[PDB]
């Protein structure tokens, strides 16, 4: 958790961050693209 | 396009880095790229459907228009400043967070109301 | 019945006030468009088209005259489906609620 | 009645416009009277002590020997207290405390016995109880009066019993649409829910303007917090009115004092409020919630309760966040109702004696199945509004008449009438279901304190009744158990006033401090060492 | 699978209607169609089938293999799906509900131990 | 089936109407709209 410094917006250790699920918005990336021949083109 | 809407937080020359997620207030706005308002609206006009049974029962509250939970701002549109920097887009339409809570919570309340009526109509 | 000049006044002011211009009927100058499901039924001669809007919201039914109320009516509340937002049903108040308002205390 | 006619009655004082002019302070020149009633004012502390001991002093002087004084103490300090009990240690023969609330203050009236030379006036444990038990409701009627603002000024937000409204002017009130006149009139009735809510409509010779006032209290704030969204509201009512009313009003207060049986349900929402502020408490239902929710008040925004009744709730209960708001209907009463509805906490105000009545059976016969129920509901602690005469079988002549052929009751004789128990038998029977549960009745203290309920919601009230409702709180306790911890153990039972009796607490850290108190006001307290008691 | 008279028991109710009318037709016709009971026996009768597909081609048994049923309750099944809507789920969306609320009770039991024992 | 008149563009007992299926339309409304993470974005 070393402080690292602008790599990235937010530090990991930084101040007051915070771990809190919420029954509204559950967490996803992008697994399910369409890729199939039709649908594709 | 798509993401989150960003802009020149360092004002006028948008580079790589002079950007920054446009947040405040409402949330975070993201872009509602033209294939995403097809769901929405397939959605909302799958609710429309039932206007005559809203009114009858005093439930509802008119007719549900997705273009009062858009917006029309505009700037870089990506997933990341990098990235942003070549989607300016002009006068998009974008959702801000706040309001795609709405549009969510509101095709849910709705959701219910016709799943039941529709469940008696069948 | 006997409209008085305070009244017709009251009246006149109530058109004054900005507003919609009804729409349903289109306007003519030598034709009174009349719903056709409505209780108005046209004379005879060529003033009176029956038509019909697209959507008159109004339907058919009379009202009983009631006396003024000596004292102001409570009214039990009685909710509604659609719901406002904490913020728009806020400003919404704020816009037409009576903020600084004098009251006065009686005895606890 | 009950005072003879005096012969004559000769005035003093500082005004008194047909006797001479006195100063109670130093010596006076008249002769003495068997009574002489002093009700002079004290009034910046201590010269205002001397002023007292000294007035009392001379009043006690003016009396005929073996007459009575009156004097009446503005500041009765335990500063006084010492002065008063030394100088005239000896004075008179007897002692009483007259202290008549009228208003908040704590100026007690002092009547002494036989003006004696050789009295013996020591102060006594009635002396600590009685001047504690005054001071112990000042907080109470201070902490009361707080939600008031002050004469004269123009209502804010800030004030938390102010009056808040909505003018509109030609409001067009529509069903489905958010316009404006019909979206003030949702924020307003959110923000004043428990409460009035008055709507007028006075035609000026311009538009017709319409306001839609209501008191805004404290009781309103915790309600609207609970709400997650302003609910609409039917407005055909207001659509259908379509007569001029009066004009509005604001005002704090109504005209008319509740009735008593008003100030003893605002006793317990002012109790199930103090209850329910337990952290520990987590989830909570309501047996018989009213048609709506009126506990949504008495809870704080956070606490997951889940109110039940048999009609259906009057709120939208959508608006509130299902997670911290849960509503069941159909009536507890039934064993169906019971399956799938698990909460830590039940409490069954208001209603434990309609079911009884409405089931048609038996008082202990019901909670006999109900205490039992709760408890496999998953349920740590519990509050009834049970109606059993525990300080005595005497009635009320209005408001609660006790049919003792049938162990019933008469809320203003017919208008309702619910089966009770008996303070031993129902006792006992709750004892039996729970035996390791500790038991113990909460009921409307003298102290007043419930008091921001009534005077904090803008009603007014009878001084004079707050005796009547003591008294029918204690014709209808609220039974609170607790599983959680161990009972009581009093060794005389049916325990009889003025007889030793042994009670047991079974904790086990002796390092624990005992404190004792009835009627809002502590009595014992003191480690094991040391215990002060003014009950005994 | 529940007491909601979905579109599948529906569409055998209706056979089962048409079908027991018409064998009143013609005689004293004593009986008026019951309906609360036809609503009850074509609800078992979807039921059955659901649960045992097999049946409807054993010789005897109730309403199931009349030759209407199946051709229909399919037919009914079929349009019943082009037009769930999307909040189908509302169906015991309440206890649904309230067994979610009940995990995150308890994870956020977990939580709150993350929390303690890793201070 | 008790005359309404307004309320919706069509009376049910009103004249002239027609149940008839047509194996050219299948009745439906809108059941499979996608919103997968992939796929709603
Ligand atoms: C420094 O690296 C100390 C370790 C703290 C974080 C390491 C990884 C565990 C936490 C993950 C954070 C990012 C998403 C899980
Ligand atoms: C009046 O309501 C008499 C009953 C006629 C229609 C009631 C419902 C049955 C027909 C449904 C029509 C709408 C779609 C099925």
């Amino acid at each position: 958790g070393n402080v690292q410094t602008s790599v990235n917006t937010y530090n990991i250790t930084g101040d007051g961050n915070s771990f809190t699920p919420t029954s509204d918005m559950t967490s996803t990336a992008a697994p399910a693209i369409d890729l199939k021949p039709g649908v594709l083109n | 396009p798509t993401g989150k809407l960003w802009r020149p937080v360092g004002t006028s020359v948008a580079t790589i880095d002079s950007l920054a997620i446009v947040s405040d207030r409402f949330g975070q706005y993201s872009f509602v790229n033209e294939g995403m308002r097809e769901t929405f609206s397939k959605a909302l006009f799958d609710i429309n459907m039932w206007q005559p049974l809203f009114q009858a029962t005093k439930t509802g509250c008119g007719p549900i228009v997705l273009s009062s939970f858009t917006t029309t701002t505009s700037g870089y549109v990506g997933a990341t400043a990098g990235d942003a920097l070549d989607n300016p887009v002009t006068n998009g339409v974008f959702i801000s967070t706040v309001q795609i809570m709405n549009l969510q919570r509101t095709i849910a309340a709705r959701m219910r109301d016709v799943a039941l009526w529709q469940k008696h109509l069948d | 019945a006997i409209p008085t000049m305070s009244d017709v006044r009251s009246f006149v002011a109530r058109l004054m006030a900005e507003g919609d211009p009804q729409q349903w009927f289109p306007y003519r100058v030598d034709q009174i468009l009349y719903w056709p499901e409505s209780p108005f039924v046209p004379p005879i001669g060529p003033f009176y088209a029956p038509f019909r809007p697209v959507n008159f919201p109004f339907t058919t039914g009379s009202y009983t005259v009631v006396p003024d109320a000596s004292r102001p009516l409570r009214l039990l509340p009685q909710y509604r489906n659609a719901t406002i937002t904490v913020q728009q049903a806020d400003d919404a108040y704020e816009d037409t609620a009576l903020s600084p308002l004098i009251t006065t205390h009686g005895f606890c | 009645p009950g005072l003879p006619i005096p012969r004559r009655i000769v005035q003093f004082g500082y005004d008194v416009v047909h006797g001479s002019l006195l100063d109670l302070s130093r010596a006076v020149p008249t002769g003495t009277f068997g009574l002489v009633y002093a009700d002079l004012d004290q009034v910046d502390m201590p010269a205002a002590n001397r002023a007292a001991i000294a007035m009392l002093g001379t009043a006690l002087q003016m009396t005929t020997a073996g007459g009575v004084s009156v004097l009446k103490v503005n500041f009765p300090t335990r500063a006084f207290w010492t002065q008063v009990f030394n100088l005239y240690a000896t004075h008179a023969t007897t002692l009483h405390l007259v202290k008549p609330t009228i208003v908040n203050s704590s100026e007690v009236f002092l009547v002494f016995g036989g003006r004696q030379s050789n009295g013996a006036l020591r102060s006594t444990t009635a002396l600590q109880r009685a001047l504690l038990s005054l001071y112990a409701r000042n907080a109470a009627i201070d902490r009361a009066v707080t939600h008031i603002p002050f004469f004269g000024v123009p209502d804010d937000g800030t004030s938390d019993l102010g009056i808040d409204a909505v003018r509109l002017f030609d409001p067009m009130f529509s069903d489905a649409v958010a316009n404006l006149p019909s979206n003030a009139l949702a924020s307003l009735v959110s923000r004043v829910v428990p409460s009035s809510i008055m709507f007028t409509r006075v035609p000026s010779n311009g538009p017709v303007s319409t306001t839609i006032y209501g008191k805004r209290t404290f009781l309103s704030n915790r309600r609207r917090a609970r709400l997650r969204d302003v609910p609409m509201l039917i407005t055909t009512t207001l659509v259908h009115q379509r007569r001029f009313t009066t004009p509005p009003t604001f005002t704090l207060f109504s005209s008319e004092a509740v009735p008593v049986t008003t100030l003893v349900a605002a006793g317990y929402n002012s109790f199930i409020s103090e209850q329910t502020r337990n952290p520990n408490l987590a989830h909570l239902l309501d047996l018989g919630t009213g048609p709506e929710c009126r506990i949504l008040s008495l809870i704080p925004p956070t606490l997951q309760v889940t109110m039940s009744d048999s009609r259906p709730c009057a709120e939208l209960m959508a608006s509130f966040d299902p997670a911290l708001t849960a509503y069941v209907q159909g009536d507890y009463s039934t064993a169906a109702f019971w399956n799938g509805i698990r909460c830590d906490s039940a409490t069954a105000i208001f209603t434990i004696g309609a079911a009884a009545a409405a089931a048609g059976t038996d008082l202990i016969a019901f909670v006999q199945q109900l205490i039992p129920r709760i408890v496999a509901a998953g349920g740590t602690r519990m509050w009834l509004q049970l109606n059993t005469p525990l300080y005595e079988v005497s009635s009320l002549p209005d408001l609660i008449e006790i049919d003792l052929r049938d162990h019933v009751y008469r809320f203003n004789g017919g208008e309702r009438v619910e089966p009770y128990a008996d303070p031993v038998p129902l006792q006992q029977a709750i004892a039996a279901l729970l035996p390791a549960a500790a038991l113990s009745w909460h009921t409307l203290s003298p102290t007043c304190d419930w008091l921001p309920y009534i005077i904090g919601v803008g009603s007014p009230l009878n001084l004079s009744d707050i005796n009547t409702a003591i008294s029918y709180s204690r014709l209808t306790p609220i039974l609170h158990i607790d599983t959680t911890t161990p009972p009581l153990r009093v060794n005389p039972v049916p325990t009889p006033l003025n007889q030793q009796c042994a009670i047991r607490i079974t904790s086990l850290d002796p390092a624990a401090v005992l404190s004792v108190q009835h009627n809002g006001v502590e009595v014992i307290g003191g480690t094991p060492g040391n215990v002060i008691s003014v009950a005994g | 699978a529940s007491r909601t008279d979905d579109s599948a028991t529906s569409a055998i109710v209706s056979r089962l209607a048409v079908q027991h009318k018409l064998s009143q037709v013609g005689q004293a016709s004593p009986t008026p169609p019951d309906y609360p009971l036809l609503w009850r026996r074509a609800k078992r009768a979807a039921s059955m089938f659901v649960s045992n597909p097999s049946l409807a081609l054993q010789v005897g048994i109730p309403v199931l293999t009349q030759s209407g049923m199946l051709s229909a309750l399919t037919s009914g099944v079929g349009t019943a799906l082009r037009t769930g809507s999307l909040g189908k789920g509302v169906t015991d969306a309440s206890e649904k509900l309230r067994a979610r609320q009940s995990l995150t009770v308890a994870k956020q039991a977990f939580f709150d131990q993350i929390g303690s024992l890793w201070p």
